[PDB]
């Protein structure tokens, strides 16, 4: 009874194929827009003052 | 007649 | 001026000081981090610090040699400084012997060691070595006095064992025995047995244990012979004799030759100390 | 079922000696500290001693140093207190409390029952409470406040003031620790707040089972308050 | 017959490959060329936690960004105080072959697992004053390689038998089991919304999974060797991988294809860890050559190193507020950087 | 500071307990028990006295032995074989009744990067039935290129040499022993090998290598 697993694989491949897709430039723009919008709350991208440092 | 000079190291 | 016999002792002292400024400092630095975590570092830490304090007193010897044995300090220093120097030297020798004893214990009895090892015995053995060194030191701390001349005052630190007594042969014999004959026998017997056992079965032969054993024992015996022989020769000689003058002339060269062993001892720990090339960077 | 049981009371003539024992069960006795708190028959609470965990640190009050000692026996799970040369002012009830110290703990959470000891006749932070009698009706809101002398706010950002509740004829209980944290068991209706040297405690939707005496205690350095009562 | 289904599978794979190729218009490298670089990062060590003595294997931060966890081959689980370098607990384990750690989001529970095929849970808020085991979750076949909490009641686990399961701590039974991998799962990461998660196996593939319904919705097959580390982008629309191929890749869910690769010709050792930063601009990786690396997630160029360890760097993590990073190593040392 | 001295004291107590446990848990000897399926590992551990790893321990002449049998769970070996490094020795055992898979496993184990300087003890089990079988049937079937006599000693020496030939590193040593029916005499072999290994390790630690 080795055909059941093959049928399951075919069904899973079809289900994965039925999904939708969008452009890549839009995804890149969204990623860079998020990175630019949240830039003032990253304490590792820029050095921190010795006063606000919790680890001294 | 009983004094013997000795270097510091010894 | 200064006679030829002395002259070499000056450059020997200078070279020993230059080598000892480095060396033991690196050894103590790399062995300080290895405390409470490695039992095989306490012995080397103690030996290195003893050698460091031994070598740090060289400028006093240099100045005493230069200024025709002039002692402006006073009574207190003349009965303090030689005691400390002798204590450091004897502690170094006794630690050198106890390290070999410990190596023999590891080689000929590994099961007992694996069950009853750890800090608590090395610190006791080191304390015992220091105590024996101080006990050997005591007579120098006791019987040292000062004297000076009336018109040409040549103040100098010197020994005067009472007004008139022969209670010096016992002290000289005890010092000679406990400083040369016991450590030599211990080193020779322990290393001979270790070499005999190691080279029996395979996976133990290294052709390096022979090298280190020779480099230790031969150097020790070569470097500490003239010191002891000249000391015992001078201890039994009257202040007025022909050979006494020659021995007094050669005493400083003998001491300068003796210090070479303490100069060399840290070198082996770096040369043959397994893989020791980046532990300074790691520290 | 955490239990703290004390025994060894009675009548002692002046000048005598007596020992009190506090047995413990139901928890890990080897990891907790232990204090001893006493109160006069008609007065507030007073601190006596303190024995640490794995005893290496001891402390005593000014009026009890030299006559009393504190000891512990971990294998037997019991605590001891030896008192010598008792005077006429030592008549009180002696308690047995619990405390564990680490980042985020809650000391003074569990108190004992206590024993009565009677004797026949013959540079400190001060905390003061406002009043001693406040009437209130169920369903209303009340406010309790006490003030200190020096600030209880340390450099690390923690203020140290605790609130306790003692009901009629019962052992006290912990409500608030470090001025903002509710104890594990207190209803959400109780909340405390304050800043600097002024502190307040507010109880909303007052019930019939929340009447008693409230004490505020400091823990900045090695004292209690006067206490205020509520009436129905 | 078998030939017909094999042909159908091949045709479907070719069709999805063609669709993926058609859906791509440009590369991120030529879209990101108009932004300025970040410069050089010179982070330095601030703390060194020396309590362990044998090959620390895992760690996890707390939500308060002050308490830590670590596991060693010696058989101990100790939680540190990051600010003042204190020990607050020391839980003794039953088996010394442990590989994973996890901290509850509420700070009440801690989990562990290893070569015993069992996940165990510990209670930190007992009324007696000591930590105790709460549940013994058993039922897997191979070793456990990752554990992650969802709330105080359910936990998702990955094992070395090509399966992942969702448990119920109150009753200790596998509610939902996930199947489809052909190797053994070595990693697991959870989305911020806690509604989907991804896994990485030794068949050089990864796939997204739904917790509500045990179904797989996507698959990514870009690598060339076993996957070893997984983590999401902060917004939950992308994730990054690390493999023994000495390379890292950035994927995407909406477009469902690879975006960037992070590699150099002078590094030939595998990857042991991966993590982002608070804003997602900086990506951290931990190599087998005794050190780490930091790279721009938008330009694929190095920006510094984190040397200072004397053995393999096995674990890595960044606090929730993004103020510090912690690393562990087989040298039995923990370092806090800033 | 504030009353955090109590927390500092708690940390000191934790550290002291950890140090005591660490110094008390380093007196044991750890061993790995690898081999082919149905080779005799269970028999040798039962005579000498679950789903994952199974460990058994025994004491012999003031020495504590820890023995690990991690062959009961089936998975990729390379994914967890790095956990068993820093072990004293391998206790590989071989049956004499099957065989090429066992030799391939021996080749894989010996030439590993993690086990470069780890000694190996090799056991050849079931000698009597092997002798009976070789008396009944020739051994040339298993080894086509064997051209020696059919005597028991020659065949045993030849197969031992075949197993030992897979070794490549000259620094390590392989202890091979014939474990035919004996009154529990195979513990002495492990004892002697462990004694030699610990002596060599102690000598190396002092710097004499």
């Amino acid at each position: 009874a080795s055909i059941a697993q093959a049928r399951k694989l075919v069904e899973q491949l079809k289900m994965e194929a039925n999904i939708d897709r969008i452009k890549v430039s839009k995804a890149a723009a969204d990623l860079m827009a998020y990175c630019e919008a949240h830039a003032k709350e990253d304490p590792l991208l820029t050095p921190v003052p010795a006063s606000e440092n919790p680890f001294r | 007649y009983s004094f013997k000079p000795m270097p510091l190291x010894r | 001026t200064l006679r030829v016999p002395d002259i070499l002792a000056l450059v020997i002292f200078a070279v020993v000081f230059l080598v000892g400024v480095l060396g033991n400092a690196l050894v103590v630095w790399v062995t300080a981090f290895e405390a409470k975590r490695t039992i095989n570092a306490i012995w080397f830490l103690n030996l290195a610090v003893a050698d460091f304090l031994s070598c740090l007193a060289l400028p006093i010897l240099f100045t005493s040699i230069v200024q025709h044995h002039h002692w402006p300090f006073g009574g207190a220093a003349c009965s303090i400084l030689p005691s400390l120097i002798l204590l450091n030297m004897y502690a170094s020798i006794l630690l050198l012997a106890t390290i070999s004893a410990d190596r023999f214990l590891l080689v000929f009895k590994p099961i007992w060691c694996q069950n009853f090892r750890g800090a608590g015995l090395a610190w006791i053995a080191c304390a015992v070595a220091w105590g024996l060194a101080l006990l050997l030191t005591i007579p120098s701390f006791l019987y040292r006095v000062v004297r000076e001349e009336y018109f040409p005052p040549k103040v100098l630190c010197g020994v005067d064992y009472s007004h008139d007594k022969r209670r010096e042969r016992a002290v000289a014999i005890v010092r000679l025995v406990l400083g040369f004959l016991w450590p030599l026998l211990t080193l020779t017997i322990c290393y001979t047995f270790i070499l005999l056992r190691t080279w029996s079965r395979r996976a133990t032969r290294s052709t390096k244990t022979l090298k280190v054993v020779v480099a230790v024992v031969a150097s020790f015996f070569i470097f500490w012979l003239p010191y002891q022989v000249t000391g015992i020769m001078m201890s039994f000689l009257e202040p007025s004799s022909p050979t006494f003058l020659l021995l007094k002339k050669l005493d400083s060269l003998c001491v300068s030759f003796a210090y070479i062993n303490c100069c060399i001892n840290p070198i082996i720990y770096v040369v043959a100390g397994q893989g020791f090339q980046g532990r300074l960077r790691k520290s | 079922d955490v239990q703290l049981v004390e025994s060894g009371g009675g009548l002692v003539q002046p000048g005598g000696s007596r020992k009190l024992s506090c047995s413990a069960s139901g928890f890990a006795f080897s990891s907790f500290g232990m204090h001893w708190v006493r109160q006069a028959p008609e007065k507030g609470l007073e601190w006596v001693a303190y024995i640490s965990s794995g005893s290496g640190t001891i402390y005593y009050a000014d009026t009890v140093k030299g006559r009393f000692t504190i000891s512990r026996d971990d294998p037997k799970n019991t605590l001891f207190l030896q008192m010598t040369s008792l005077r006429s002012e030592d008549t009180a009830m002696y308690y047995c409390v619990r405390s564990i110290y680490y980042y985020g703990s809650s000391p003074f959470d569990f108190w004992g029952q206590g024993t009565t000891l009677t004797v026949s006749s013959g540079s400190d932070i001060v905390m003061t409470q406002a009043t001693s009698s406040v009437p209130v009706t169920p369903g209303e809101s009340v406010s309790i406040s006490c003030r200190s002398s020096k600030s209880l706010l340390h450099s690390n950002g923690n203020t140290y003031l605790y609130w306790f509740l003692q009901r009629p004829g019962q052992s006290p209980q912990l409500l608030i620790y470090r001025m903002s944290n509710l104890a594990s068991g207190v209803p959400d209706r109780f909340s405390g707040s304050g800043s600097g040297t002024a502190f307040t405690l507010t109880i909303s939707r007052l019930e019939a089972e929340d009447v008693g005496v409230y004490y505020c205690m400091q823990h900045l350095e090695y004292t209690f308050g006067a206490g205020t009562k509520l009436e129905l | 017959e078998l030939d017909q289904l094999r042909q159908e599978a091949e045709q479907l794979k070719n069709q999805i490959r063609d669709a993926r190729k058609a859906c791509a218009d440009a590369t991120l490298s030529q879209i990101t060329n108009n932004i300025d670089p970040v410069g050089r990062i010179q982070m330095r060590t601030r703390r060194t936690l020396r309590g362990h003595l044998a090959k620390i294997y895992a760690m996890h931060w707390g939500t308060d960004s002050r308490l830590l966890v670590s596991a060693s081959q010696d058989g101990k689980l100790i939680i540190w105080d990051s600010y003042t370098t204190n020990k607050v607990h020391a839980i003794p384990l039953r088996s010394s072959w442990v590989m994973t750690c996890a901290y509850a989001p509420s700070g009440n529970y801690v989990a562990c697992g290893g070569l015993d095929n069992i996940c165990s849970i510990y209670n930190l808020k007992t009324r007696e004053g000591n930590v105790r085991v709460s549940r013994e979750l058993a039922g897997h076949t191979g070793y456990l390689s990752c554990c992650r909490f969802l709330d105080d009641n359910q936990i998702v686990t990955s094992s070395g038998d090509t399966t992942c399961a969702l448990w119920d701590i109150e009753t200790g039974q596998q509610t939902t089991t996930f199947t489809g991998h052909t190797g053994d799962v070595m990693s697991l990461s959870l989305a911020p919304d806690t509604r989907l998660f991804v896994s990485g196996a030794c068949d050089a593939s990864a796939k997204l999974w739904d917790v509500r319904e045990g179904m797989c919705r996507q698959t990514f097959t870009g690598h060339e060797s076993d996957i070893n580390a997984i983590c999401f982008f902060p917004n939950g629309n992308a994730f990054a991988t690390g493999s023994d191929d000495a390379t890292c890749r950035l994927f995407d869910l909406r477009a469902d294809q690879e975006l960037m690769t992070y590699s150099h010709d002078n590094i030939i050792c595998g990857i042991t860890s991966v993590s982002f930063s608070k804003s997602g601009r900086l990506l951290l990786a931990g190599y087998d050559d005794f050190n780490c690396n930091v790279w721009d997630a938008l330009k694929a160029d190095r920006a510094g190193v984190l040397a200072g360890h004397d053995n393999r760097v096995s674990c890595l993590g960044v606090t929730d507020d993004g103020m510090a990073v912690a690393t562990g190593s087989w040298d039995s040392f923990l370092k806090i950087w800033n | 500071s504030a009353e955090e001295r109590a927390a500092l004291e708690r940390s000191k107590a934790i550290e002291k307990n950890l140090k005591e446990d660490g110094i008390s848990a380093a007196k044991d000897v750890k061993l790995l028990l690898l081999g082919a399926d149905n080779s005799g590992k269970s028999t040798i551990v039962k005579q000498m006295k679950t789903t994952g790893i199974v460990e058994t321990h025994f004491t012999f002449k003031n020495l504590h032995f820890r023995l690990f049998d991690v062959g009961g769970q089936r998975s990729e070996r390379k994914k967890w074989i790095h956990c068993f490094e820093d072990v004293t020795a391998i206790i590989f055992c071989v049956d004499l009744s099957d065989m090429h898979e066992s030799l391939m496993l021996f080749d894989s184990i010996c030439n590993n990067k993690f086990f470069i300087d780890t000694s190996i003890i090799l056991f050849l089990n079931k000698k009597d039935l092997f002798g009976e079988k070789i008396k009944k049937s020739p051994l040339t079937i298993c080894f086509p290129e064997y051209t020696g006599p059919n005597t028991y000693e020659d065949a045993a020496a030849y197969i031992q040499a075949q197993f030992e030939s897979k070794n490549r590193s000259p620094n390590k040593e392989i202890y091979c022993h014939m474990t035919c029916a004996t009154d529990t005499n195979n513990a002495q072999v492990i004892f002697d090998a462990v004694t030699d290994i610990i002596i060599a390790n102690n000598l190396r630690g002092c710097g004499l290598y």
